[PDB]
């Protein structure tokens, strides 16, 4: 399916469906919720589809190494342009031009959710346990941060 | 490649029905969203196909299953059952485009699982003056030999009022 496809559903889903009223912060928490949610199934999905060697990652630095190059390459095309760590379960990555806010912003970060579950549940399907937030650090970019749970 | 469209739509029907609990609930939001989708997709079909306009139900059938569906979906699905006045046809489809896979037990009878190509259709055909009715009539999924979605010819809508 054209990636024009993906990106209108992106859109529609955070614009219509899951667009917060901005009645409150649960409303908010919740519509963020469902786009991170999904995004964690479709990033379970990437991992079984197109990575059954599973074996052959072997540590945390080469998943995340994978994620920045394979993984973002099957969503966006292109991979991450720059991955930063803490080395204490913190990684930072920053998509210099990310593809989702493309479709003025006002609710961009609404626009990072389901991204930030695509990574999550990838992480997930390659055995990472991870909190995934990320921010517009400077329009049109983006830094997604990766805490890795105990 | 759109393993991630077909993943992205499955991600949305299966969060729709755990918010809903009604799949005809969940058959609506498809719709809506779809035409909502299909009103912004005209505007990219058109600026990338050099398609002009069709002058007849006919032509526009021709488009949409020889140049849209293909562009987006790539796919091509056949013309059939056209109706005497020319004003219905029927897209058939091998397969259920948006979706590959059900659950068993079946717990959405109701649920039209690519519901919002309706949507689309309906909206994209709308940006372009001609008000119009699709549906699934057949659904691998449901168990028909294939999917079928009928497209029905409304009204041209009217410049102005
Ligand atoms: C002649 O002027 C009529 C123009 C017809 C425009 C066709 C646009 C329809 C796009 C729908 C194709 C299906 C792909 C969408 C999948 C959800």
């Amino acid at each position: 399916a054209d990636e024009a496809l993906f990106l209108l559903l992106h859109n529609e889903m955070v614009s219509g469906v899951y667009k917060s009223a901005e009645q409150g912060e649960v409303e908010n928490g919740r519509c963020i919720t469902k786009l991170e949610n999904m995004g964690f199934r479709v990033g379970q999905g990437l991992i079984e589809r197109f990575t059954k060697d599973t074996a052959r990652f072997k540590d945390e630095l080469d998943i995340m190494k994978f994620i920045c190059k394979d993984f973002w390459t099957t969503v966006f095309k292109k991979q991450i342009d720059n991955l930063r760590t803490n080395h204490q379960g913190i990684y930072v990555l920053q998509d210099n031009k990310f593809r989702l806010l493309t479709q003025y912003l006002e609710h961009a970060s609404k626009y990072l959710a389901f991204t930030c579950g695509l990574i999550r549940g990838g992480l997930s399907n390659l055995g990472i346990k991870s909190i995934v937030t990320a921010e517009v650090s400077s329009m049109p970019a983006c830094k997604f941060q990766v805490m890795i749970q105990k | 490649s759109s393993e991630l469209f077909t993943l992205t739509y499955g991600a949305l029907v299966t969060q729709l029905c755990k918010d809903y609990e009604n799949d005809e609930d969940v058959n609506k939001q498809l719709d809506k969203m779809g035409f909502n989708i299909g009103v912004r997709l005209i505007e990219d079909f058109l600026a990338r196909s050099n398609v002009g306009r069709c002058h007849d139900f006919r032509e526009t059938a021709d488009v949409i299953a020889k140049v849209a569906f293909k562009m987006y979906l790539g796919i091509t699905p056949s013309i059939t059952n056209w109706s005497p006045a020319g004003d219905e046809f029927s897209l058939i489809l091998e397969n259920n485009p948006l979706v590959d896979f059900v659950e068993l037990p079946d717990n959405h009878s109701s649920l039209i699982y690519s519901n919002l190509l309706c949507g689309v259709l309906r909206g994209a055909l709308e940006m372009v003056q001609m008000a119009v009715e699709a549906k699934f009539v057949q659904d691998t999924l449901k168990g028909d030999g294939v999917t079928e979605i009928r497209m029905r010819f409304i009204r041209r809508i009217e410049d102005n009022l």
